[PDB]
């Protein structure tokens, strides 16, 4: 895992980290799968284009890659709105 | 406006709602036609 | 046919126990716990 | 989920078979309490 620093921002009214991308995996998709781990391995080369896109157009909002395995890798990183077990409201978001 | 588009009349059954089961919310877009955002003549239809 | 007296006994014993339980238990098992303000019956994992 | 490598993570259970009232449970690979893996266990299962 990665623990980010999460400065606060305008143009996103939330705490956002321009260092890396965040990854969303649907709640009922085990990460740890061989499909999922082979995905987080090659999608790791996206963060440099995410960073370059944002460096050339500082007025950019979310940039996302939605995978056909259920993953969503977005930039900039930012904690999700709903965690499945943190509170009591299960998040039902699937990119597909 | 930033609110969802409403369809029909909203009615729920309050005697069949567990307190802690996390209702689903929404996935629809805010699709508001042009003739439902203003008052509609015959000229606005042909402009549209 | 030798079982004509055991049948006549099981019958009149089931009748007596039905009449006794009809007197001590009639109408006592109609309350249960629901969630407050709902018609959902509130049980546990493998409770009935 | 059919094999043990798959039966990992969380999953949804629906209360009273209602798709709009779900809750999260961890999924786990469970063994039956009475099984036939060795002869002592099979003898116990057949005793019951
Ligand atoms: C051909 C061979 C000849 C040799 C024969 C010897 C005589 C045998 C006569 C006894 C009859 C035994 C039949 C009972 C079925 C066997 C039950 C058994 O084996 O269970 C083993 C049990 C394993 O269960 P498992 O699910 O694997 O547990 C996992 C977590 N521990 O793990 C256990 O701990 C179970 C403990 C078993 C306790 C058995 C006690 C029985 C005592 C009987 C006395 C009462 C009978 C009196 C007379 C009856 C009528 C005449």
């Amino acid at each position: 895992r990665i623990k980010p620093v999460f400065i606060d921002d305008a143009n996103f009214r939330r705490q956002v980290s321009y260092q890396h991308a965040a990854v969303h995996i649907p709640t009922d998709i085990y990460e740890g799968s061989t499909i999922v781990l082979n995905e987080l391995n090659w999608t790791s080369a996206l963060d440099d284009v995410f960073k370059k896109n944002r460096e050339e157009d500082p007025s950019l909002l979310w940039q996302v890659f939605g995978s056909a395995t259920g993953l969503a890798r977005y930039y900039p990183a930012s904690p999700w709105v709903d965690n499945s077990r943190t509170p009591n409201k299960i998040d039902l978001y699937d990119v597909r | 406006q930033p609110k969802p588009i409403g369809v029909g009349i909203p009615t729920i059954n309050l005697r069949k709602r567990r307190p802690n089961v996390q209702n689903p919310k929404s996935q629809e877009p805010v699709t508001l036609d042009f003739l439902d955002a203003e008052l509609e003549n015959d000229i606005k239809v042909e402009i549209r | 046919l030798p079982l004509f007296h055991i049948a006549l006994l099981v019958l009149f014993m089931v009748i007596i126990y039905a009449i006794i339980g009809l007197e001590l238990f009639k109408g006592k098992m109609h309350k249960t716990c629901y969630y407050i303000g709902t018609d959902i019956v509130a049980t546990v994992e493998n409770e009935k | 989920k059919m094999t043990e490598e798959e039966c990992r993570g969380y999953y949804y259970v629906y209360k009273d078979g209602d798709p709009t009232q779900m809750e999260l449970r961890p999924r786990q690979w469970i063994h039956n309490d009475f099984h036939f893996d060795n002869v002592l266990s099979a003898m116990m299962s057949l005793f019951t």
